[PDB]
């Protein structure tokens, strides 16, 4: 297994008004296998970003989602990636990232960014599923299972962008939905998760 | 795709990666009638299928760029220099801040811009599979061009394509539309329009573009107009994705460099 290094290359700063929705794209180096966590630095290492529900890092693209920007936001992102199977950890050059002021934001409608893709799982294996949007306010995030109940012991994690079903067993195939949602509008997205047992 | 209006890569360097895109055969550009030729010779319009409700599988697509609409039925149409037939197979729309007062318009009329243009491309279905391939190609397509107002009471002959544009307000949003007649999307009267030889007016700018202009504006209302300015587009810069409600997705005027338009007669 193996974690190439990020590229040298500076990356260029970023001005932004508050209120808008934007990703940081994490880009991560060729590697294998493919079980990194994926974190973001803020300035310099060790200091790690704050996350909430409204600042989202994904475990599958390694993105940072700002739903919408605050001028607290302002600082440098790097993102840190490590691969637990050979204990190694890489981080990127710096975004610097400058809010620009706003006395009054523009709303934004929720708009799901983040979308899980259809999904195969052997029985009794974990299924984790992601969902975040940008918006302003802040979006809530739901879950359901369409037209069904959901597992009985899914749980929802990460300020509610993570959907996480254990052991998973043949009832709980079928097609799971993400809504999300602010005063401004909403959005939603749907995809399947397949049982073979 | 990987360009934009104004931003990076913007609108002016285009030429780089799309060399086209600097040929003396752009679009869009302003038509003033009295330096057109009147052409009493062109050939009149015809529309074969145009009159028959949308298929029901005709998908509405936010792209990011503007709002696409990839058509199914078999529409055709012939008409302006040669009978020539062509099959339309995708609209687009091209708008600004969503004001009566407002420009947006890619084309303009004795130099007036208006709030909303609409798109209608077509290629020649023997030559080809598809337009896409027909682009790839650099085959005869043909484009026609049709200009709006903004009226009083809304236009239900295009209820079907604002319900469609609200639900694909959300960026990459596909949705499928109600049933249309496309032929009711084209101004009342078809017989006043003008048409030259240009170009698909983003990258590639593919240079073989029949353009027929129509001279007749079509009204829509200004509720209608306003879900055009609350589709949302996603676009990189860098390392970053940027979030914005698309606007003035129209690109600039073209000189004409002794390119001829023809007028028709009526
Ligand atoms: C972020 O990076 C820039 C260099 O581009 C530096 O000038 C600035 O001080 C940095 N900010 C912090 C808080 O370290
Ligand atoms: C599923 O997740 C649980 C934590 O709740 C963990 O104990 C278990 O090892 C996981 N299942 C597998 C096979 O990894």
């Amino acid at each position: 297994g193996y974690l190439d290094p990020f590229p040298p290359e500076e990356r260029p700063e970023v001005r932004v008004k508050e209120g808008k929705g934007m990703v940081l794209l994490c880009d991560p180096p060729y590697h294998f296998p493919d079980d990194l966590s994926y974190r973001w630095l803020l300035n310099e290492f060790p200091v790690f970003i704050t996350m909430d529900k409204r600042r989202f890092v994904s475990q599958t693209n390694g993105n940072l989602y700002i739903a919408n920007v605050e001028a607290s936001d302002k600082g440098n992102y790097s993102c840190f990636v490590s691969s637990p199977s050979i204990t190694k950890s890489v981080f990127s050059k710096f975004i610097p990232l400058i809010p620009i002021p706003e006395r009054t934001t523009k709303p934004y409608p929720a708009d799901i960014v983040v979308q899980f893709k259809d999904v195969y799982a052997l029985m009794g294996q974990n299924v984790t599923l992601e969902c975040f949007a940008l918006g302003n306010p802040v979006p809530d995030i739901r879950w359901r299972k369409v037209l069904e109940p959901m597992p009985s012991t899914a749980e929802i994690s990460t300020s509610g962008a993570v959907l996480k079903i254990f052991n998973i067993q043949l009832e709980d195939e079928g097609i799971y939905e993400c809504e999300a949602e602010n005063i401004r509008g909403k959005d939603k997205h749907q995809a399947r998760i397949y049982v073979q047992a | 795709i990987g360009w934009s209006y104004t931003g990076a890569l913007n609108q002016k360097n285009w030429g780089k990666k799309y060399p086209t895109c600097n040929s003396p055969k752009q679009s869009p550009i302003n038509i003033d009638e009295d330096l057109t030729q009147v052409n009493v010779n062109l050939k009149k319009l015809k529309f074969q299928g145009w009159d028959k409700t949308s298929l029901e599988n005709t998908f509405i697509h936010n792209t990011g760029k503007t709002v696409e609409i990839n058509l199914t039925n078999d529409y055709r149409v012939s008409g302006g220099v040669s009978e020539m037939v062509f099959k339309a197979s995708k609209i687009t729309f091209h708008w600004g801040k969503c004001n009566m007062s407002s420009d947006g318009s890619e084309h303009s009329l004795e130099g007036q811009k208006f709030p909303l243009e609409m798109q209608i491309y077509c290629f020649d279905a023997d030559r080809f599979s598809s337009f896409e391939e027909a682009v790839k190609g650099k085959g005869k397509l043909r484009a026609l061009s049709i200009l709006f107002e903004v009226g009083t009471e809304e236009n239900l002959d295009f209820k079907a394509i604002i319900d469609g544009v609200e639900s694909v307000s959300r960026f990459g949003k596909q949705a499928a539309l109600d049933p249309f007649i496309l032929l009711n999307l084209l101004p009342n009267s078809t017989d006043k329009y003008y048409i030259y030889n240009g170009s698909l007016t983003s990258p590639p700018c593919t240079d073989t573009v029949d353009w027929i202009v129509f001279k007749d504006t079509v009204s829509i209302s200004e509720s209608q107009l306003a879900v055009f300015c609350e589709v949302l587009t996603m676009q990189q810069s860098g390392y970053v994705m940027l979030m914005d409600y698309l606007q003035n997705n129209f690109r600039e005027q073209q000189y004409k460099f002794s390119r001829q338009v023809f007028s028709s007669y009526t």
